[PDB]
RNA sequence: ACGGACCAGAGCGAAAGCAUUUGCCAAGAAUGUUUUCAUUAAUCAAGAACGAAAGUCGGAGGUUCGAAGACGAUCAGAUACCGUCGUAGUUCCGACCAUAAACGAUGCCGACCGGCGAUGCGGCGGCGUUAUUCCCAUGACCCGCCGGGCAGCUUCCGGGAAAC
RNA sequence: GUUGCUGCAGUUAAAAAGCUCGUAGUUGGAUCU
């Protein structure tokens, strides 16, 4: 039918790793940034390479590939990913804790912890 | 690219009982030529630049010139 | 024309390592043939011990292919041992040949009286196991030479020991295990500890620890 | 009277019994099967799609996570909750709702947690399931808004709040009675069943408990005193040195441990349906077994398939001459 | 800990261990691990020793410091639980990050597209990630990693007796031996809390995101 | 080793496991040089110096040399008592 | 005549072997022992007991089955396969006989060298639950620890032509 | 080191008796300046 070739997509990939600033979703923006860069020969195989990369990030908007690895991912992924909340999810008002564990910290000099509560194995 | 990279020839040895031909097909490099191989590549290879790196920006700076 | 791609491999192309010694002595893996062909150079002389062809089962039928057994050794201190397979005969042996410098190892050399001179035999009776073949090396008098079979003759001849009582058990016939065995048992003899080695080893800085400042440029 | 997924997948056509039908667009869409969403293409569309505010959101999360729920729900499922709130919140007045719920009363039994109550066909001492019982088959069954919520994570903080809300059935929904699994090790109960990894320390040691939920917005857990449940039987065994590769199958130790690709060929994981308009036509009763494929001679089995052979402890006596997979 | 006041885990600490969970280990167990237990409970859990993680976290912060270039230091996470975690380590530290699947041949192969040489490696769960440990082996590389109760010990260096099973565990032990690198280096006071929360060292999970993204 | 003369007549001097005192050998691959840094007993900081230890491969292979370093460490007062 | 199902990688027996109840007869291991004796032992040519099945003499007995054998079917050539019947035998008693892939295809006694928890027997220490809440001990469960068992899983201890 | 005292073997390659007792033989725990 029309399945891409080994060359073609390693082309593509190599593109995708080196220039991902230049691209796009549109894919005539994809066509002239390809015959500035690489030497490529002529069209045929000027246009399979410029066609497999528009379709390769879409689907990074689909979340992750499995091919390619630049540290970048655009300006959210990186957003999302240095995230912290408003107060850390370890200072907690009451932690529920075993005997044995209170035991534990009795033998190690902090018997005299205050945010405990130990729970009985009912 | 059969045409302009390899190279054919086909000639004949005389031994004493039979003939032996012999086809030596060179396949030539690239480099546009200084005397040395075609111009144009295989139409199957491909080559990607590296990229001249750009500055990452740090402040908004006009520098009139 | 040489490019480095370990690191080690890097120091080596300069002059950051000495010798062949400070490889060995923090055991760090030589994966490029250039640096034992650096350093040694010229000295590395090599045997080819076997050319057996074999014919390989494909679904294409059989076709002959050539197994090479090359025994590379420096005199007088260096011997390694490398075993391929190949469709020519040329390039077996200097695949072989290849593999026998990444596989280079150190020998041990002692006395047997009373130590005068330069050593000569293996350091105390030592041995290799390697598949049904038990090789013995037996440390000989001055000037008794290599008393054994040819293949060891050669192995021991390479690493420059001058003398040697050889004993072998085992199918002794089957090369590469003869070989590899008597290889085995001449690694092994800096592996063994005697009274020389007694004293606590001070630790000098890693050839990666040392030139960390010089590895940053590269 | 707001729509959950599960009000779409019973195909609960209560488009009769309100007016104030509104749902997310996103629940709709992410339906996968095509009877449901065959359904969705033809029915009385007086369905309306709505996105509520970002500070009802904040206010349903506030306190989901007081509840302990909020682990267990989706981003969809917040969704619904603040769908719910905010439209009570438009027409009827918002001072019924409660913010911060109930102290949990602990009331412990002896019985097991396994015992069959709450299953509709078991029976101890009639309880039969009939042609009349079929439709009957729902909950514990009890005026302008309410949900459709099948997911019990849902109805729990729905009724935490004191937000009236119903079933597949006609009328309001009282008690709702369901089981959770309580971490034996951390305490942070989760209200997903399917999970065998507690979300908070990771260890396999989550146990079930059965918990009610009534209209006025108490909770009370059953916990179980019976030592059979917390016994250290086949916990400690020698496991395999870790193997890597295609086929090296490790022994399931984490919820995200990345396993080989071990998929069953489809000649293989195809069950016969004999209710099939066209089954008569095929030649022989069942559908044939795989066993030309390498999924088979690899024995790749299925992960319900090899269940209580899992449950037995690894220190017993297997018989002399089988060897578990 | 060289028996110093200075080093020595403090009640904060602890109530962020408790916090996360890394004194509750598995319920399996390694005979090779025992010496780092307190004692099992008769509910089948094993607690871990948490003076005796805090001195192997100590070691580890001490091994990682003793290396001039943080670039040599390679660490790893295969699984998931770690992969923000072991980023942010690297981001702190200097170190080198091996997220996701580490390609077999990394540390071996010298004609490979990422052939790295460390001086050291740090991995996550010597069960997940048995395959770099693997590969350290042949080049070299002393090994820390964070061990659970049930893991086997097989060329683990240094090795950290926590829970790293939970994903609250294995990202706070990470953020805690970045803290306790940086301490050590002297780019950070000791007596003045660190600005970093450990928070941002959890693991993020998809669906939370989305959940997260509603609330603001 | 050592001639009558008294020159050092081999080519290394290899050196041993601070674990089991066996020797690292040439081909030890799974051998390491482990370097463990000292602190200020005030400051609580690196100093410049550390204390090595080396195990060789058939040790780490068994999976004792953690408890090797552990009880190293403890002998030079790295690890405390307890 | 035979003792199913319960019947296990459970037990016991030197091995061959050994399974309905009850009673009698004499043994036996393991365990517990601040009991006694004080080297009395280990292995063992000659020699001596026991030794599945089959077979052999003598008596008794023949239910089933059943070599032999007889019929019946079945075909270029069928004389083994299959069916019906059926002798010795298979059953017991007293003598013989002494071999089996009598198998762990792995001498016996002893020392050392990793780990794990299930089980069987005995013992020790334990909060509890159960004998309609038992009134005290005792039984049945549960958590451990000890010794000898029959086994198992795991381990780059080391071995090994190798599977192991 | 294919007769093996030094120095062989006996899972599957040729090989450990069916099992136990047992006369000779060989071999036998420390412990006394």
């Amino acid at each position: 039918g029309r399945v891409r070739t080994k060359t073609v997509k390693k082309a593509a990939r190599v593109i995708i790793e080196k220039y991902y600033t230049r691209l796009g979703n549109d894919f005539h923006t994809n066509k002239r940034v390809c015959e500035e860069i690489a030497i490529i020969p002529s069209k045929k195989l000027r246009n399979k390479i410029a066609g497999y990369v528009t379709h390769l990030m879409k689907r990074i908007q689909r979340g992750p590939v499995r091919g390619i690895s630049i540290k970048l991912q655009e300006e959210e992924r990186e957003r999302r990913d240095n995230y912290v909340p408003e107060v850390s999810a370890l200072d907690q008002e009451i932690i529920e804790v075993d005997p044995d564990t209170k035991e534990m910290l009795k033998l190690l000099d902090f018997g005299s912890l205050s945010n405990l509560q130990v729970t009985q194995p009912t | 690219p059969v045409n302009y990279y390899v190279d054919t020839a086909v000639r004949h040895v005389l031994l004493r009982q039979g003939v032996l031909g012999i086809k030596v097909k060179i396949m030539l490099p690239w480099d546009p030529t200084g005397k040395i191989g075609p111009k144009k590549p295989l139409p199957d290879h491909v080559s990607i630049v590296e990229p001249k790196d750009e500055i990452l920006p740090t402040t908004p700076i006009s520098e009139q010139k | 024309e040489w490019m480095p791609v370990t690191k080690l491999g890097r120091l080596v192309k300069d002059m950051k390592i000495k010798s062949l010694e400070e490889i060995y002595l923090f055991s760090l893996p030589i994966k490029e043939s250039e640096i034992i062909d650096f350093f040694l150079g010229a000295s590395l002389k090599d045997e080819v011990l076997k050319i057996m062809p074999v014919q390989k089962q494909t679904r294409a039928g059989q076709r002959t292919r050539f197994k090479a057994f090359v025994a590379i050794g420096d005199y007088n201190g260096h011997v390694g041992l490398g075993v391929k397979c190949s469709k020519e005969v040329a390039t077996a042996i200097r695949g072989a040949i290849i593999l026998a410098k990444l596989s280079i190892v150190p020998v041990r050399r002692g006395y047997w009286g009373n130590k005068i001179g330069k050593p000569h035999t293996v350091p105390c009776k030592v041995t290799g196991r390697c598949g049904s073949v038990l090789v013995r090396l037996i440390p000989a008098p001055r000037g008794t030479g290599i008393v054994s079979a040819p293949v060891p003759k050669k192995l021991l001849m390479m690493a420059g020991i001058d003398d040697c009582y050889t004993s072998a058990r085992g199918c002794t016939a089957t090369l590469g295990n003869f070989a590899k065995a008597t290889f085995d048992a001449i690694s092994k003899t800096y592996s063994y500890l005697t009274p020389d080695l007694w004293k606590e080893t001070v630790f000098t800085k890693s050839p990666y620890q040392e030139f960390t400042d010089h590895l940053v440029k590269t | 009277v707001v729509a959950d997924a599960g009000a779409f997948l019973r195909h609960a056509a209560l488009q009769d019994i309100g007016k104030n039908i509104y749902t997310i667009r996103e629940v709709v869409t992410e339906i996968r099967d095509k009877a449901t969403r065959r359904r969705l293409a033809v029915l009385p569309y007086e369905l309306r799609f709505k996105e509520p505010l970002p500070e009802y959101v904040r206010l349903v999360t506030e306190f989901s996570k007081k509840t302990g729920d909020y682990p267990s729900l989706s981003a969809t499922d917040i969704q619904v909750l603040a769908l719910t709130y905010q439209l009570e919140a438009e027409f009827v007045g918002v001072s019924h709702l409660k913010q911060e719920p109930q102290k949990v009363k602990v009331s412990s039994s002896i019985q097991h947690p396994e015992t069959p109550l709450h299953i509709s066909g078991f029976h101890l001492p009639g309880g039969w399931i009939t042609p009349s019982n079929i439709k009957q088959i729902q909950q514990e069954l009890e005026v302008r808004v309410g949900c459709l919520t099948t997911d019990f994570a849902m109805q729990n903080v729905l009724l935490q709040m004191g937000l009236h809300v119903l079933a597949v059935n006609g009328m309001l929904i009282r008690e709702a009675r369901s089981y959770i699994l309580r971490c034996h090790g951390c305490f942070k109960t989760t209200s997903d069943m399917s999970r065998v990894f507690c979300s908070h320390c990771g260890n396999k040691t989550l146990k079930k408990v059965s918990v009610t939920v009534s209209d006025d917005g108490t909770l009370h857990m059953h916990f179980s005193r019976n030592p059979k449940v917390l016994n250290p039987r086949g916990l400690r065994y020698s496991l395999p040195t870790p193997k890597g590769g295609k086929y090296a199958i490790n022994p399931h130790l984490t919820e995200d441990q990345r396993f080989p690709q071990l998929r069953l060929s489809q000649k293989a994981r195809q069950k016969t349906n004999v209710f099939a308009p066209d089954y008569i036509a095929g030649v022989s009763p069942f559908v044939e077994n795989d066993i030309s494929s390498r999924s088979a001679t690899l024995q790749v089995r299925d992960s319900t398939l090899g269940a209580g052979r899992r449950r037995l402890n690894p220190n017993a006596s297997r018989k002399k001459f089988v060897k578990k997979r | 800990s060289g028996a110093l006041d200075v080093l020595q885990m403090k009640e904060e600490d602890v109530l962020k261990f408790l916090a996360a969970g890394t004194h509750l280990g598995g319920t399996n167990l390694d005979f090779q691990m025992e010496q780092y237990i307190y004692k099992r409970k008769s509910d089948g859990i094993y607690i871990i020793n948490l003076k005796r993680t805090w001195e192997k976290l100590l070691l580890a912060a001490r091994a990682i410091v003793a290396i001039e270039n943080p670039a040599d230091v390679s660490v790893i996470s295969s699984r998931n639980t770690g992969q923000r975690a072991v980023l942010k380590f690297a981001a702190a530290t200097g170190a080198t990050p091996i997220a996701g699947r580490f390609t077999p041949g990394t540390f071996t192969n010298q004609i490979q597209a990422a052939f790295r040489e460390p001086r050291l490696l740090v991995v996550t769960d010597p069960r997940a990630d048995h395959q770099p440990l693997t590969e350290a082996s042949y080049v070299n590389l002393p090994t820390i990693a964070l061990c659970n109760t049930d893991s086997p010990l097989r060329y683990v260096d240094i090795a950290i007796p926590c829970n790293n099973k939970g994903a609250h565990s294995v990202g706070l032990m990470w953020w805690m031996l970045a803290r306790e690198v940086l301490r050590m280096r002297g780019t950070i006071s000791r007596e003045h809390p660190w600005e970093v929360m450990p928070d941002l060292y959890f693991y993020r999970d998809p669906e939370e995101i989305e959940k997260e993204e509603q609330a603001a | 080793m050592q001639n009558d003369a008294g020159e050092f007549v081999d080519l290394y001097v290899p050196r041993k496991c601070s674990a089991s005192n066996r020797i690292i050998g040439a081909k030890d691959h799974a051998s390491i040089q482990m370097n463990v840094a000292e602190v200020d007993k005030v400051t609580g900081r690196f100093n410049g110096q550390f204390k090595t230890y080396a195990i060789c491969g058939a040790i780490r292979r068994m999976g004792e040399s953690d408890d090797s370093i552990l009880r190293l460490a403890k002998a030079d007062g790295i690890v405390s008592k307890n």
